[PDB]
């Protein structure tokens, strides 16, 4: 019997089957619920006037265990089209996930869905597994939160884990903020989803910011026009790289927190001095926020500056790194060596939700 | 006996060579057909 793997992201839930190289279903982690029953995903956002939506996952952490229960319900029965009673499921948790959540996670899976066996795996760790490693630091930047997760021989180093409350939402929000004064009113929830599309197609990161800012102020070689549902076509200049620049400069949106290139450096410097070289030489990038073109070489430049001048700094960033965390799960579950690491239901009834640690 | 089984699963992922385009092609096919469910 083939297994199921379901990555529960803050913004989007990615789910499919163990063995596949790509997830099968991708939909927003959103539950809408009128005061009359309750809709999930793109259904829910289609009716913002009738419904009131709630993201059950905030910053990688599950906060709504009833709305989450119906997200998992929607995943199995609607999107995947499969009875969870006959297939083991691998779920993903955020780094530093409370043991309480994990015990709820298993409890729901076995009692509500009657899953035959299960396992939870840290999101960032699966990203590392996808690139065929067990050692290296992972930059997992997604929709809600950005993490720096040092991993050594499978386990993460929690004390060394850096986190940045800045992601796809903040970027899409800052893109609105900068496009608004060039002349262009983008302020409502409808106009946001096209600004998000602006972000995902025409935004890159600069290698040298100030240099690129000077190039734009002189010519329009970096010009880009868009097209709002309604037939207008636009010009966006320096906005293309000033948007993802906030990832390296949180100062842009009034954050005194450090950029993702410094949080990477800091995260490694707190690890054991044994490992630091292996971390420098295995900097894997994961998540959809890392999908900006040129972000590897910008990270390459910024880390070589901070790190010891002689140090080997390799930055892995696959083209599939948007679903990197899921593919790691798809791999791990299909590995024939992993099936004894499954947590069977025959045990959960014998030990309880506490079993999953 | 856990650490034993837990290393066996790590040598498996260590001895793994990722095929980035059988992935990126399977990603771009699945993405293509999601994007098609937009009839109206
Ligand atoms: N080419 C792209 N360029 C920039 N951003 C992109 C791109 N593709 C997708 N995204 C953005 O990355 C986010 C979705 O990626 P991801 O699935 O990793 O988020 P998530 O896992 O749901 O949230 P989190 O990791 O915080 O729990 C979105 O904010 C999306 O707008
Ligand atoms: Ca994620």
């Amino acid at each position: 019997t083939t297994a199921l793997v379901c990555d529960n992201g803050s913004g989007l839930v990615k789910a499919g089957f163990a063995g596949d190289d790509a997830p099968r279903a991708v939909f927003p982690s959103i539950v809408g619920r009128p005061r009359h029953d309750s809709y999930v995903g793109d259904e829910a956002q289609s009716k913002r006037g009738i419904l009131t939506l709630k993201y059950p996952i905030e910053h990688g952490i599950i906060t709504n265990w009833d709305d989450m229960e119906k997200i998992w319900h929607h995943t199995f029965y609607n999107e995947l089209r499969v009875a969870p009673e006959e297939h083991p499921t691998l779920l993903t948790e955020a780094p530093l996930n409370p043991k309480a959540n994990r015990e709820k996670m298993t409890q729901i899976m076995f009692e509500t869905f009657n899953v035959p066996a299960m396992y939870v795996a840290i999101q960032a760790v699966l990203s590392l597994y996808a690139s065929g490693r067990t050692t290296g630091i992972v930059l997992d930047s997604g929709d809600g939160v950005t993490h720096n997760v040092p991993i050594y021989e499978g386990y993460a180093l929690p004390h060394a884990i850096m986190r940045l409350d800045l992601a796809g939402r903040d970027l899409t929000d800052y893109l609105m903020k900068i496009l608004t004064e060039r002349g262009y009113s983008f302020v409502t929830t409808a106009e946001r989803e096209i600004v998000r599309d602006i972000k995902e197609k025409l935004c890159y990161v600069a290698l040298d910011f100030e240099n690129e800012m000077a190039t734009a102020a002189s010519s329009s070689s970096l010009e880009k026009s868009y097209e709002l549902p309604d037939g207008q076509v636009i010009t966006i200049g320096n906005e293309r790289f000033r948007c993802p620049e906030t990832l390296f400069q949180p100062s842009f949106i009034g954050m005194e927190s450090a950029g993702i290139h410094e949080t990477t450096y800091n995260s490694i410097m707190k690890c054991d001095i044994d490992i630091r070289k292996d971390l420098y030489a295995n900097n894997v990038m994961s998540g959809g926020t890392t999908m900006y073109p040129g972000i590897a070489d910008r990270m390459q430049k910024e880390i070589t500056a901070l790190a010891p001048s002689t140090m080997k700094i390799k930055i892995i960033a696959p083209p599939e790194r948007k679903y990197s965390v899921w593919i790691g799960g798809s791999i791990l579950a299909s590995l024939s060596t992993f099936q004894q690491m499954w947590i069977t239901k025959q045990e959960y009834d014998e030990a309880g939700p506490s079993i999953v640690h | 006996t856990f650490n034993q089984v837990r290393e066996q699963v790590m040598v498996a992922v260590q001895s793994l060579n990722p095929d980035h385009d059988s992935r990126v092609e399977a990603i771009d096919k699945a993405e293509k057909m999601w994007e098609m469910e937009r009839k109206l």
